[PDB]
């Protein structure tokens, strides 16, 4: 069928695109009293509702591969669909589907050569290193509202990802959602933090942390083969329901006291009453865990991940050396000093708002993200309108070469491309036909490095300003439009059940 | 296309919620009858009660509604005022989009349209220094006399100012927290014997055997179980007599001892009544006992009251007996039970240890609505001090920084260049609604009135605003009428930041 | 329809009418299409044209085009800005209405502001005017004229033949001077440079006389419009002789005829003779023989247009054959009537200044008639330059250094004026709006540019560009206009405003 | 979208361009008349019904352009109309007008300097110069109706034109038309030759004849004799004039003689006492002729105007080489011999209908103009979407390498000139846009001769094949159709009264 549906995602994706972009309301059906405000087309993407079937299989070809490098969405998806209205143009044109498809595939390999010769390498200098991952921390961490919390991102950001030096800590990484103080600061823990209370009722610097690893806690209660006693036998006797409370708590922590760990971290929230029990026996149960926390663990003091714990040689003895608990925010929560920082991080905001905390943690992900790949990268290219439009001028330079009629295809692309700083500067409401045209100039009478400044709406020379996008996630969307754009043309009609 | 027609679609409706709020506004105000289902009556003067129970349909009308909440909650007043200021800068914007400028432009513009009015405020306004008592009082009067609250608001108006007096040093330009001051009724009474109680008032006790007063207060914190659990059933077996329920029955006998013991070697004074659904059970036959040897029950406490109770006297949260220790008890001065001018059960705590100075008010009065207007007047004085502590220099009000802001946010957008001078002109002309609708809710002629203001404000004085109580611009009587510097920041800033929050969206969207 | 709304509606119309005149301001005015009764089209951004020619099915539109027609020759240029300022005044006054204002008082406020505009105008000079050395300055200023229309070699020739005619036709030249008696004229044929000013009137001849003295030394010229051959008014006259002697004897009383009274009008001082009618060119030899040259078929208005040129008045008979009644002309010189395939003898009459025109050639109708509205304007424009030395930086700059002007006078005054005042400034700024709109630039980007140029720097010569020469200081770009042309414009435009703006119609 | 009509007007031309053309209908208006078919745009033009009055000042340029070069109105107006759609096509774009017109003119410039720089003067040779003649002679008639007998009317004008050694001379060739016959019928011959019957009474033997233009015959009864004047007069004058022209018939020999005689041509009808007087007296006059070509008369035999004899003496002589009369198969068609102008040929083709006739009248003007303006100013450019496509090719550099919004109103220019040879292949049925996407490639790549070979659809080095066009006529097609397109374009609306 006609790409309607393709083209109207896009559209409705568009004005998101990028910083100074336009925002999105995303509200329940029903008339119900509930709507959220937003600017990351990701967010969009993930609430919109597609009835239309070309646009649902487009958005799932671009979530299995655009949400993993991280703000390629807003990208990915608006460069598709102006593929895909091009295209519509074209066929209104008579130009075949297949053409159009092999002309987009060289067009594509082209782009993608350009884009990797034009991309600089900046290893083995830290200087450089540093002030490309401030430019690139800024870039992506280009959503929040106050520009000196922006600059306190970028520093902490940066600071977290680099201090790694290796192979990639990302699967360690984690951006706590615990509410602090003011909205505009940013904080980073010294050892991985929960939102667990400490020392009303557990030690405070606990030296000899154990760290017993556990899946399977308790939500109430739990069970060994001891031959229990139960009093409450039936109907008759339901007023002796506590009976068996004490057994079934006491049947396990004995053992886990043999075990020799107090340390007991698990997801559930051990109650109140098993609070007084777990206290009073001698061991300080964590009601809070995850994967992440275990296998932080795991990398900072080479332990190891552990499930369906029942055994005391299921789960390691994380012999941590020590625990304490810090004061950030309106909480007293637990601080694992013994984890340093250098193999793993998380980082913590200060903030007393869940949905400013959520595009935060949003773009904290992404960023961390991009961050983990383009260290374990070495290569970066000008990013803004330079990169994209440099890969347009690549295609229009090789379809002119082309015989085939795929040149007009290539040419397509070529514009469909040069769209994308179009939208850039549409959406920062500058003069976007002056801009894109003077910057087709800029850059076409060589002058490589040449892009668009959005901060003023003029030309801009790349190179010093600093403004740059990491070079995997410029080939990743590239890659990922091409094959989205391919998806979605290559089928001609539909049928539905 | 369709951005722009659904950019001119919100901000109709934006506009259409700002219009039918329009004329009430200010001191003078004129009301409506509200749209609902029930067909009821209004004659609400001012403009809150509208919003807070409006049927909204469109999300600039709950975006609007967020804006005037927002507003009430940082400052009280004016929750016209930035709703209006809302709705001219979307005439406004539909003019600019109707020559077709950019939306993002106009953001960019009004933010800096924003700063620069911040600027010029902070600038004309007098820098009162508030330091001392002579200062609050010369304050809290200004506030007041221009209120129709001003009747009952002089007794009360001292002590407001030692309340906050009592939460900071003045010198300390934090704000005081609004929710800390809490506010209480003691049933009935007179008006005058509404009285400043340092440390809390709390709700009444069960009077079985429990003493009414007690000097060096050991106030604990209980939440945990009070019985043997009653748990599903009031009977186990056949019903001919309790053969076995007499156990738990004895159970409950044995247990209040029990937790009684278990109390008195740390020494819990009074007991804060959580719900029966927490609780076990709640009866005589036990509460009796806990009062007998000193644990006074008092009747249904609340989460607010919990956590006031946490942030004065130090009581940790409790969920279970066993911290009973000294981290869930409070060591006060003193705790009375007073029922001066009118019998009240309310308990009384004072003189207890606290880290932030915790303070209420307590309001009495021979009809009840007498009694919440009290409150009101208290609330919208704390507001108005509050936002006047953490901002000093209070502005004249009546129009007068709208003209003024006006007027040099025009020649800015004069001396400025690029796109965002026309869009700031614009801004600047539009604002000026205020003083209009002052002068449309006065009688006088609105635009002549407008230009007389500007004028005067040009090549003159600069305070010069539409006077509400006697008539007309005026510029030889200075309290014509006064509101903190904080109440036309906050509405500038939120009006702003909502203005240029609808231009940036776009494309609405259903799940 | 009553009142206020019946007033919205008539500035729905004038709306209707300003707009689509907006698009053809400036230099680089866009075009409009004009398709007539007749049946013919003509490309044309002139305003003045295409408001005489256009017609609207609506009074105050007739009001319009009626008083744009009323100072029509005062100003010429200004037929598209007066238009286009007073639409952009009606259009504010549709949103003062709105809010309520009563229309005199908009009214009176526009008149205020106009008051405001003209004594800021005052404000801007140059143009040291010295008749001899002016030639340079004078094509300077033409160079406005040059630049915008299809004149691609902007010739020097046509705005020095402009600026001499015009500064030779009044020897007094202070103030008011008589500039209306000098008009323009040409036709269809060869190159646009295919000009020359005459002191006196070219006349139409035939291609008789061939290699005859049409250059003379005549300080008096034989205004004899008596027949030499048979005289022809509409109606033919006959010939009959009875033998060839019989003809021969009528060639003898032609040979008295012609040579008797042409020695008696040489002892008057005069050689060229013009004749009313020709008859045959047998008839014309003897005219040779006798070494004269001689000029005929004069319609009724040409030989009275040649008689006020040269003072005399027609002599149809003998006896009227006196020093006197012959009209002068001084001198005469012939010029091609081309380019160079045809010839024309031209009569100069220099010793009175009461006869200077200027002659130009065009290669297609469209281009001659273009010629004839291009050198029209520049003639308009270079009499109200000379009559009021005073001038001020066109290309916008003037109306928004007035924008500026009135807007900040606008806090002068407490009346419900001051709105008036500032929708008065608002809608001056409309002159680089829309002459930036028909341009490539965005209007308000490049409108609020200039403007608070005019403000980062005082000098207000500061305007939008037109001709994309690179810089937005028009002093470099010497696109100006007269300063009393500035303050007819902006008067005529408050007052077209005022005409329609108190108007409740049936 | 106001201009749409002028869109169409030239839409409804370009079904009939190329020499592989498609032809229409020109349907009389009304009735009591019948249809007919025509190849070429400008019969379709001429006398067209127009609805649109940018339509009609289209149709005006063409005419214009028509009047001033001959052929190829087709050309300019379908360009004119390519340009005024890409036009609406950036109008909805939002680019301004007036920048479409700065743009345009920049290319217009940019494409005509580059055809200049780019066309080949075949220069100082002979025998190369004969064969290059031969060839454009014939591909540019080529471009008519006409397909047998191109290259020998061809061939005729060059050798006129070679006669004329340079000084082109449109009237040296004398035009007379002939019903009936075939087109091979056709027929040129030296001097100048004129159709009517005039066998001995004005014999076909003479020699070194005084050619004369006299408007006079003796049909005309005129006054000018040796006796009475012209009078009116019945008393004693009724019929005196019969009397006198008796003293004609001796003076129009004898006054000839005695100025000088040994023959005379007169072009009216003379009585029949005169005309074996003249029989006898050695001289030849025509009954009638094409008395729009008295031009002709005086230039090929240096004759001169006698002012119908009223001044006898104020002429000089012509001349030639010999008189002569010929039976061309069914015309007894008179043959004057190398007049004074060697130069001088006559050219009839036998058209059994008048519509082939004016068409090969039209093409022989066309003929006489382009070899005049390739002989003395020789400049050629190679045809068949060659021109139009390097051209093309030019104005997308200067779109490339100029900045501003006039990048993309150029670039559009170049692609609506792309269309043509488009259009020209779409006429042909041949894979048009696969076609013209191999022609763009052959020019990016650099084929400054590269074209379309328009007998069988496929691209090929158009110098070896011999395809070319004249370069006067494509430069002047450019720069028309450039104008007329800026002339629409520079009006928004249309008043009407």
């Amino acid at each position: 069928t006609s790409f309607i549906g393709a083209i109207a995602i896009g559209d409705l994706v568009k004005s998101t695109l990028g910083p100074k972009g336009m925002d999105k309301i995303l509200l329940s059906s029903g008339r119900d009293a509930s709507l959220m405000v937003t600017n990351d087309g990701a967010t969009i993407l993930k609430n919109i509702g597609v009835d239309n079937p070309a646009a649902k299989v487009l958005v799932d070809m671009s979530r299995v591969q655009d949400d993993e490098v991280g703000d390629g969405t807003t990208s990915v998806t608006v460069l598709a669909a102006e593929l895909l209205r091009e295209a519509e143009s074209l066929i209104a044109k008579k130009i075949h589907p297949q053409t159009i498809i092999a002309g987009w595939r060289e067009a594509t390999k082209a782009a993608r050569e350009a884009l990797l010769s034009s991309a600089v390498d900046h290893g083995s200098d830290e200087v450089k290193f540093r002030q490309d991952l401030m430019n690139i921390a800024g870039t992506t961490l280009s959503s929040k509202l106050l520009t000196h919390h922006k600059d306190h991102f970028t520093k902490l950001a940066v600071e977290a990802v680099l201090r790694l030096k290796g192979s990639g800590n990302l699967e360690a990484i984690h951006i706590i959602k615990k509410l602090g103080g003011s909205l505009a600061d940013s904080y980073l823990d010294e050892g991985f933090l929960l939102d667990k209370k400490i020392g009303v009722n557990q030690p405070k610097r606990i030296e000899n942390a154990k760290i017993l690893i556990a899946n399977t806690g308790m939500d109430t209660d739990k069970i060994k083969i001891f031959g229990s006693r139960v009093r409450v036998d039936s109907t008759a006797k339901v007023a002796e329901i506590e009976h068996a409370e004490k057994e079934k708590m006491k049947e396990k922590v004995e053992r886990i006291l043999k075990h020799g760990i107090n340390c007991f971290i698990n997801r559930q929230l051990i109650y109140n009453y098993p609070e007084q029990l777990f206290g009073a026996a001698g061991v300080m149960a964590i009601e809070h865990a995850d994967f992440a926390g275990v296998e932080r663990l795991a990398l900072v003091t080479g332990g190891e991940i552990a499930s369906t714990f029942d055994h005391p040689e299921l789960v390691k003895l994380g012999s941590c050396k020590l625990i304490e608990e810090v004061m950030i925010g309106e909480d007293k929560l637990i601080h694992f000093s013994g984890v340093a920082l250098g193999e793993a991080c998380t980082i913590v905001l200060r903030g007393a708002t869940q949905q400013i905390l959520d595009e935060a943690e949003r773009s904290l992900h992404d960023a961390l993200c991009v961050l983990a790949q383009t260290v374990k990268d070495s290569r970066t290219v000008y990013g803004g309108g330079c990169s994209e439009m440099l890969m347009a001028h690549a295609v229009t330079q090789l379809a002119n070469r082309t015989p085939g009629k795929e040149a007009v295809a290539m040419e397509s692309y070529a514009k469909a491309l040069r769209m994308l700083p179009t939208i850039i500067a549409d959406n920062a409401g500058y003069d976007s036909a002056d801009l894109v045209a003077q910057l087709r100039a800029a850059h076409s009478e060589g002058n490589t490095t040449a892009g668009l400044d959005m901060r003023e709406g003029t030309i801009g020379d790349m190179a010093i300003l600093g403004i740059t996008e990491s070079f995997q996630v410029k080939r990743q969307v590239l890659l990922s439009a091409a094959e989205a754009a391919e998806v979605i043309l290559r089928v001609d009609n539909i049928i539905k059940a | 296309d369709k951005p722009a027609q659904i950019r001119f679609s919100n901000i109709s409706a934006a506009k259409a919620v700002a219009d039918a709020i329009r004329t009430s506004l200010g001191p003078k105000g004129m009301d409506k009858m509200i749209q609902d289902g029930k067909g009821d009556v209004t004659i609400t003067n001012d403009g809150a009660t509208i919003l807070k129970q409006m049927q909204v349909l469109h999300p600039a009308a709950r975006m609007l509604v967020e804006l005037s909440k927002a507003q009430d909650i940082e400052a009280g007043d004016g929750t016209t005022s930035v709703v209006i200021i809302a709705g001219s800068l979307l005439d406004s914007c539909t003019k600019l989009l109707q020559k077709g400028i950019h939306p993002t432009i106009i953001s960019e513009s009004f933010q800096k349209a924003l700063e620069k009015g911040i600027e010029i405020l902070t600038d004309m306004s007098r820098p009162v220094e508030l330091s001392d008592r002579e200062t609050l009082l010369n304050s809290a009067t200004t506030s007041l006399n221009s209120k129709v609250v001003s009747q009952y608001s002089s007794l009360l108006s001292p002590m407001s100012v030692n309340a906050v007096m009592k939460v900071i040093d003045p010198a300390t330009a934090t704000s005081v927290d609004l929710r800390d001051i809490k506010i209480v009724k003691k049933l009935g009474g007179t008006i005058d014997d509404c009285e400043l109680v340092e440390g809390l008032v709390l709700t009444q006790k069960v009077s079985n055997s429990g003493i009414t007063r007690v000097e060096k207060a050991k106030i604990g914190l209980i939440q945990f179980c009070l019985s043997a659990p009653k748990t599903d059933m009031d009977n186990q077996i056949v019903v001919s007599d309790y053969a076995q329920m007499d156990r738990v029955l004895r159970e409950e006998r044995a247990y209040i001892l029990n937790l009684v013991k278990q109390i008195k070697k740390t020494g819990c004074n009074v007991l804060l009544i959580q719900k029966s659904i927490l609780r076990d059970a709640l009866s005589d036959l036990a509460l009796h006992f806990l009062n007998k040897m000193k644990i006074m029950v008092i009747k249904d406490i609340e989460r607010e009251d919990i956590e006031f109770i946490c942030k004065t006297i130090g009581t940790k949260p409790v969920a279970h007996i066993d911290q009973f220790t000294a981290d869930m008890l409070g060591s006060a001065e003193l705790a009375e039970e007073v029922n001066l001018n009118g019998s009240g059960k309310l308990l009384k705590i004072t003189g207890c240890a606290s880290p932030g100075k915790t303070v209420t008010i307590v309001v009495r009065g021979s009809n009840k609505l007498v009694i919440e207007e009290a409150e009101r007047s208290i609330h919208d004085a704390l507001c108005v001090i509050r936002c006047l502590v953490k901002k000093r220099a209070l502005i004249a009000g009546g129009g007068a920084p709208e003209i003024e802001l006006a007027l040099r946010l025009t020649e800015y957008s004069r001396t400025l260049s690029g796109m965002e001078s026309y869009c700031v002109r614009a801004f600047a002309d539009a604002m000026e609604v205020i003083p209009s609708t002052l002068a449309e809710n006065a009688g006088l002629n609105p635009i002549s009135t407008v230009t007389e203001l500007r004028n005067r404000h040009a090549q003159g004085e600069k305070t010069a605003g539409i006077n509400v109580r006697k008539g007309g611009i005026s510029n030889i009587l200075e309290e014509l009428v006064v509101q903190p510097l904080l109440v036309s920041v906050s509405a500038l800033t939120l009006a702003t930041e909502t203005v240029r929050s609808i231009l940036k969206i776009d494309d609405v969207v259903n799940t | 329809l009553m009142g206020l709304e019946a007033l919205k509606s008539h500035i729905m119309a004038a709306k209707a009418v300003a707009n689509t005149m907006r698009t053809s301001l400036g230099p680089n005015g866009l075009d409009k299409m004009m398709v007539d009764k007749d049946g013919d089209v003509t490309v044309t951004n002139d305003g003045a044209t295409i408001l005489s020619m256009m017609d609207v099915d609506h009074q105050i539109a007739k009001l319009m085009v009626e008083l744009s027609k009323s100072q029509d020759d005062e100003i010429g240029d200004g037929t598209t800005g007066v238009v286009v300022l007073a639409g952009a005044l009606l259009e504010e006054a549709e949103q003062l209405l709105d809010r309520g204002i009563h229309p005199i008082r908009i009214a009176d406020g526009y008149e205020q502001a106009a008051r405001v505009a003209i004594e800021h105008l005052d404000k801007i000079s140059d143009s040291v005017l010295v008749d001899i050395k002016d030639t340079e300055p004078l094509i300077q200023t033409a160079k406005t004229t040059l630049g915008s229309k299809v004149v691609n070699s902007c010739h020097r020739q046509m705005a020095e033949i402009a600026v001499n005619a015009v500064l030779t036709v009044a020897d007094m030249e202070r103030r008011d001077v008589d500039f209306e008696l000098i008009k323009v004229e040409g036709k269809v044929g060869g190159r646009l440079e295919d000009t020359k000013l005459i002191k006196g009137v070219i006349v139409d001849k035939d291609f008789s006389h061939p290699q005859m003295p049409k250059k003379v030394e005549d300080a008096k010229i034989a205004i004899l419009t008596c027949p030499f051959e048979p005289p022809k008014p509409k109606t033919k006259h006959k010939l009959d002789v009875t033998s060839v002697e019989d003809y021969k004897a009528l060639q003898k009383y032609e040979k008295e005829k012609f040579e008797e009274m042409i020695q008696q009008i040489k002892e008057t001082g005069a050689n060229l003779a013009i004749c009313q009618w020709g008859f045959d060119d047998e008839a014309n030899h003897l005219l040779l023989q006798n070494n004269l040259p001689a000029v005929r078929w004069v319609g009724g208005p040409e030989i009275e247009l040649i008689a006020i040129a040269t003072g005399g008045r027609i002599v149809p008979r003998f006896s009227e054959l006196t020093a006197e009644k012959l009209g002068f002309a001084g001198l005469v010189q012939e010029i091609s009537f081309g380019t160079t395939k045809d010839k024309m003898l031209v009569i100069e009459q220099c010793k009175n200044s009461r006869a200077v025109t200027i002659f130009i050639r065009g290669g297609n109708k469209m281009i001659i008639e273009e010629a004839k509205r291009s050198l029209h304007d520049a003639l308009c424009v270079i009499r109200n330059l000379i009559r009021d030395n005073r001038v001020v930086y066109g290309g916008g700059a003037a109306e928004i250094s007035c924008a500026l002007a009135v807007s900040q006078e606008a806090d002068k005054c407490p009346t419900l004026e001051q709105y008036a005042m500032r929708a008065f400034a608002d809608a001056l700024e409309v002159i680089p709006m829309a002459l930036s709109e028909n341009s490539g630039m965005n209007p308000i980007q490049t409108m609020t540019e200039v403007r608070a140029r005019q403000v980062k720097e005082m000098n207000p010569a500061l305007g939008i560009d037109c001709l994309h020469k690179g810089t937005n200081d028009m002093k470099q770009q010497h696109v100006i206009e007269t300063l009393i042309g500035k303050k007819q414009q902006i008067s005529l435009a408050t007052q077209m405003v005022r005409m329609i703006l108190k108007i409740d119609d049936i």
